[PDB]
């Protein structure tokens, strides 16, 4: 949640605790990376029991939750019970935290490990707070109402997310910091509507492919960037006295289409980001007069400019 | 009737997730084609063709991309076949109590199906069948080949209305 994963991380850094130049002290190369990465492992997964706050204890947890492999597991247990075995035959002796090189090679090659499992972690969080900027700067874009650029940044986010290869919940939790504003949830709410009806609207006997996929690839986007923020079947709180134009988010959609479709793609016989311009035209002509309505919307929708009279006065 | 069908039938699969959705439009084909940015994302709908009557018919399943976060029911008025899904899950039945009653009087011409279980690991019962009699919808246990026969019927009851 808000329990400062940038601690977590720190926790993580302080454990990566590097090997030895050959000459290895138990304290310091062992047992305190074990503590410090067991710390990280509680402020990461916000380890809580109404009962950590001990070792064994926060090892029973991770396994209890699945939070990490059992292999991954296992070897910070049978690696901290080697460190307490030590420590305690060197303190019965004679350095009572330093030990023999050749002895601790066994212990050493298994905390190596531990040290991957630090970086593969830190890096994931520092993806995790580069992911929540983008994320930010989207629900910021809707916050202003510009539409363009929501869907624009929508896109950013989706993009680095399967790069760093990131899922819907691994963000979520680190969401709690921010929110999406009732009156922005009316905006998404339009956004979902005027795409659901589009999609739809343009599966037609002349073409039922590209556009509704072009338009579904939109909402789907849109979806996604909700899924960062809410659970499963959790309901969005839209404000009903707040609402968009549908014709002015139309050619939000609209645009972004343009801008994303190949210069290749062709819904029908006719080049997509043209055929989007036409749409674009059609509707600001209707807004121009005051004849925009769901019938007369829908006209344009589902229209694959099969009348090419009619298209093609536009370009002229 | 202007590629390679001649009649095409829009179906809404209306129903939350955790639901057990998927496992009816497995039978369904998604969509062959592909550019750039669909490929990132993906789509909200499967296509199907059939022959019927000695004609090609299309049919098009939308599992409407982010219908969890919005209940609230308007018009959302084009599909030719609602379809709601539910059982091994006891306010799966509950919720959707709510949304096919609403559906219901607002809508008619178009035609509707109650439905299912998958990863079989049932608190539902076969007529706690009772509530969509009550407004007169066929419903059904499913999950198969059973699933995807009880679709090529559905589409045989729309084309009867052309």
């Amino acid at each position: 949640s808000f329990s400062n994963m940038v601690s977590a991380k720190k926790f993580y850094n302080k454990a990566i605790f590097t090997a030895p130049k050959a000459e290895v002290s138990v304290k310091t190369h062992i047992m305190r990376p074990i503590d410090f990465m067991l710390m990280g492992l509680r402020e990461e997964f916000n380890l809580y029991s109404e009962d950590h706050l001990s070792a064994p204890g926060t090892i029973r947890l991770l396994r209890e939750k699945n939070l990490l492999p059992e292999e991954q597991i296992a070897r910070i247990e049978s690696v901290y019970n080697q460190a307490m075995s030590k420590r305690f035959e060197l303190h019965a002796e004679h350095e009572h935290d330093e030990m023999p090189y050749s002895d601790a090679k066994a212990m050493l090659d298994e905390v190596a490990k531990i040290r991957e499992l630090g970086v593969q972690r830190v890096t994931r969080i520092e993806n995790l707070e580069n992911a929540k900027k983008l994320w930010d700067n989207a629900n910021s874009m809707l916050e202003k109402g510009n539409i363009s650029g929501y869907l624009k940044a929508a896109n950013e986010l989706h993009k680095f997310m399967k790069e760093k290869n990131l899922k819907e919940d691994d963000l979520r939790p680190e969401l709690s910091d921010k929110t999406i504003s009732p009156k922005g949830y009316a905006i998404l709410q339009s956004l979902w509507g005027a795409a659901s009806d589009y999609s739809r609207a343009a599966a037609t006997l002349t073409e039922s492919t590209v556009e509704p996929g072009l338009v579904s690839a939109v909402n789907k986007m849109s979806a996604f960037f909700m899924d960062c923020k809410l659970s499963p079947n959790e309901r969005a709180t839209p404000d009903p006295d707040f609402k968009v134009g549908k014709s002015k988010i139309l050619v939000g959609i609209m645009q972004f289409i343009k801008d994303v479709a190949d210069p290749t793609s062709k819904i029908w016989m006719h080049n997509t980001k043209a055929l989007m311009n036409h749409k674009i035209a059609a509707i600001q002509k209707l807004e121009r007069s005051n004849n925009v309505n769901d019938e007369t919307l829908e006209s344009v929708l589902s229209s694959k400019g099969e009348n090419l009279s009619e298209y093609l006065s536009y370009k002229y | 009737s202007m590629p390679e069908y001649d009649y095409l039938f829009k179906l809404l699969l209306i129903g939350d997730s955790g639901v057990g959705k998927s496992c009816l439009l497995l039978r369904f084909a998604d969509d062959t084609y592909t550019e750039s940015y669909i490929s990132t994302i993906g789509v909200d709908f499967k296509i199907r063709t059939i022959e019927l009557d000695g004609k090609t018919i299309k049919l098009q399943i939308w599992d409407t991309a982010g219908q969890e976060r919005f209940r609230t029911i308007t018009s959302s008025r084009g599909a030719h076949g609602i379809i709601v899904v539910y059982v091994t899950d006891q306010e799966s039945f509950n919720n959707v109590k709510q949304w096919l009653q609403e559906i219901d009087r607002y809508a008619e011409n178009v035609n509707k199906l109650l439905v299912n279980k998958c990863d079989l690991t049932k608190v539902v019962d076969y007529t706690t069948k009772e509530f969509a009699d009550s407004l007169g919808i066929p419903f059904l246990e499913t999950s198969a080949t059973n699933v995807e026969q009880s679709f090529m019927t559905m589409a045989a009851e729309i084309k009867k209305r052309m």
